[PDB]
């Protein structure tokens, strides 16, 4: 991911003189230059998978901090949520802005000032974007058709294209309501990601209205199955990535697939 | 595992006296009959017969007009289309000569939404579809 | 998606015997009638008729005066203006010759607010507006 | 926004048979009457009349003495002063010839406080103040 | 602020047929009477009279013996000492000729403690103390 | 510790009028009889006799068709196979000449799943297996 | 039915001003029990309950919590029987 | 045997100049060091582990994880137990 971030920073920024690795640049390197430092990879739950932390340490010639602030805004604009392709690995990713270093340091021996922007990447170990949860597949298809955006399945992928949605199942409750019938219930939560938060609100609104006015969802294109809605609820305060805004509960009633012989023909005689 | 279906109650569409009524929330209707239990002089099992039939119905929904109050005790028809969309075989029933048992002029509580409850009787029924 | 409206129950304005009563909380009123079910000698469906009508009403609200206790069993009128403000089509109903079934002289619990509950009957009704 | 007031139930002061009773918790009293509904031979609206009146009351409170048990079925008076202090217009009602329907000799549960419940009837009432 | 007192229900001591019964949990007893309401030909207020009196009682408690089952429908006395210890003025009542309405032979649920419930009637009462 | 078994209610299989009904949820059926209590002129214990028998049943389940509405008050049979699988000794009961007490044409609430409730009577029963 | 539990903040250097502003806002929301969704006046937001939590943080949380509901109508339509005609025979 | 589980990475991607090298620390872990039995006196757990193995044709560890678990696998521990004397003769 170093190559992708370095290429993006070099291409989309022109004040920059070079983007190096941690201990590369000599004292005669021409400022301003950036340094891309990778951090931990931590398991941040089922939905996010492993989350890498990446830092981009900007450097400047100790003229003033306003130049560095402008450069920082440029870097945030370049890397925040824009899909970047690493040509060396030939696999893409999508950095997420997270913050800034502890303070705005000054290094006198190098005659420079520095500031560390803090990015992160999601779901390092996921590469499939497939599921064996038929319900999640059905609702992701429904969201893609209705909304005309990406619709990822149970877990994020590292190269998600903002704006996008993610449908996942959190809880499953099966129930043998009768001898012949079984009830399957799933409380499925949905995310909506975008750089424009008002767009998130609009997308959630239209998705909710669609799910309500059309009170069921085609499980497969063959029909003969449906996920009758029970309740759809949005929690706007909930985190965009970890939790997900919209919670929906769907239920379906199966039938035990038992059969037996049939009395097609009946015959009998009479006596006295 | 082969599919099944529950007729969700939100699929009900009630046309009262021809016009589609769209605020109704729950509808009930039953076709009663007097059992006419008869004890035979030789057999120890009681016997039941059709006797005579009697209708009874009810509706509850959010009040939006004085439709029922102005309707009075006039006779009217009720249609009830229990649509099914998982399988398209809807069900439609007609109640003949519906008449209110009591005119609900006023019913309201200050801190609540105003709902209208109706109950009455009908001479006969027709099963238009199933 | 076109709009709708629920008649909120806090819009009720009750004028009892002309003066506006402003502590009432919930009001009910129905126009009953005896069904007069008749079994025909040839037809197996019972038939219902208007019979005779009977009024009944009720009110509950916070007690602030001895108005009802002093009123006694005197006849009086009740107006009920179920205002609607999302659409301005208010509804007004008049109950004629209201008479209390029981005079609520005293009703109170030590740890609670004193409320007055009334019930009675009315000869007839008028639908002034809708 | 002009003030209002509810008559808090803890302001009740009940003087039973003259002496002030200070353990009573809730008191109820209503003046019933038989409706005497009459169906006219030409008019389809039923008519109601005063008929005859009948009193009924009740009290609940913490037991502290055998006052009611020793009182027996003797006639007695009840006063009920529903004081109002936000506005000083108290209300006082007198119940005439109160007589117990049933003498509550014993009522007690082991793990609870002993309370006395009374119910009866009264010939007539007087509205002393309002 | 001067004191008060509630007669705690755990102070009850019941001596049934002389012997002190120590598993009883709650006891009820009332002295009923037929009102004998009479409508006068000139006065519009109904009049009540003593009529005739009737006793009724009940007890509930943890079962520990077949005392009541073996007692049958024999007449017996009940004493009820509602002791007060905050003020020493106990109260004692005697119920005369107590007779069970129904003999509770068996009452038990598997996952619960076995309790015995009794109900009956008594000819008359005496107020020994107060 | 030797085993036991509870007949789980989900093992019920109901064949109504021959065809297997697979949406039914709970079924009840009892064989009533008039006690015919007789007080002898010399003995103080009342005596009971068989009198005459009367059937009664009921079913509740999710609505999926107009089967019962179209069936009308026609007589029909009900089978009830309370299968046991921990021990293979199933139980089967046949109800003879089942007839509906009331035809449930319409029953539905907007925010709920539509269920069908039935009740009636049967002339006699047969215990096919146990 | 669409329900929203909308929370409101009030910021000011003068905390007594915050109290006064919240008081008047609550009184307005109560005495006028609904709010014009748009200037066309067709829609409305009927109030359900308005509650203030003065202890709550001025910036992060917000003092006032309000719950509004609105009832839409499914926008379906169909043809109408303007004219009806028929003949008689024997 | 054992079965390492991936857990993460060192705090940063360090550079050591005196050695003329760069380093990164991958972080693994191992489970249930002191368990070696994979047996249980809980008959219910044994029954359901057998059922899972027959139905699903994967491993089924009974009481707790063992250090050399073969992914894919299932485990069928018991959490909570409630006894009840419903009747004189039944429990």
């Amino acid at each position: 991911m170093r190559a992708g971030i370095r290429k993006a920073l070099i291409d989309n920024i022109k004040e920059l003189k070079g983007c190096y690795e941690p201990n590369v640049p000599n004292k005669d390197t021409k400022k301003p230059y950036m340094v891309v430092v990778q951090g931990q990879d931590n398991d941040h739950g089922e939905t996010i998978g492993f989350e890498r932390s990446i830092e981009v340490w900007i450097y400047e010639g100790r003229t003033t901090f306003k130049k560095l602030d402008k450069l920082t805004k440029q870097v945030v604009e370049v890397l925040d949520m824009n899909t970047i392709v690493d040509e060396s690995e030939n696999e893409a990713f999508t950095c997420i802005y997270k913050g800034t270093s502890e303070n705005d340091i000054v290094v006198e021996e190098w005659d420079a000032i520095a500031r560390g922007i803090r990015f992160s990447v999601i779901a390092l170990e996921d590469k499939e974007d497939t599921t064996n949860d038929r319900w999640v597949e059905a609702l992701s298809r429904h969201t893609k058709d209705l909304l005309e955006i990406e619709s990822y399945k149970d877990n994020w992928k590292k190269n998600f294209i903002a704006p996008c949605a993610l449908w996942r199942t959190t809880h499953i409750e099966n129930k043998r309501i009768n001898y012949h019938l079984i009830e399957i219930t799933k409380t499925m939560k949905c995310h909506v990601v975008s750089k424009n938060k008002d767009e998130i609100v609009k997308l959630l609104e239209t998705l909710e209205t669609s799910l309500i006015i059309d009170k069921r969802v085609r499980l497969r294109e063959d029909k003969n199955m449906y996920l009758t809605l029970v309740s759809v609820v949005e929690d706007r305060e909930s985190d965009m990535f970890t939790t997900g805004q919209l919670t929906a509960v769907f239920k379906m009633i199966g039938k035990i697939k038992r059969e037996g012989p049939t009395m097609d023909k009946i015959y009998g005689n009479g006596n006295l | 595992i082969e599919e099944a279906s529950f007729l969700n109650g939100s699929d009900v569409v009630i046309l009262i006296d021809g016009v589609e009524e769209l605020y109704m929330e729950e509808i009930k209707a039953d076709f009663e009959q007097d059992e006419q239990s008869i004890k035979l002089l030789g057999c120890q099992n009681e016997i039941s017969r059709v006797g005579t039939t009697k209708g009874s119905f009810s509706l509850n929904g959010y009040k939006t007009d004085s439709k029922f109050a102005k309707l009075g005790f006039r006779s009217f028809e009720i249609i009830y289309n229990l649509s099914n969309s998982e399988t398209l075989g809807y069900e439609s029933i007609r109640l003949k000569n519906c008449r209110l048992k009591k005119l609900p002029l006023i019913n309201s509580k200050a801190g609540e939404i105003v709902k209208i409850e109706v109950e009455g009787s009908f001479r006969g029924y027709d099963l238009l579809n199933e």
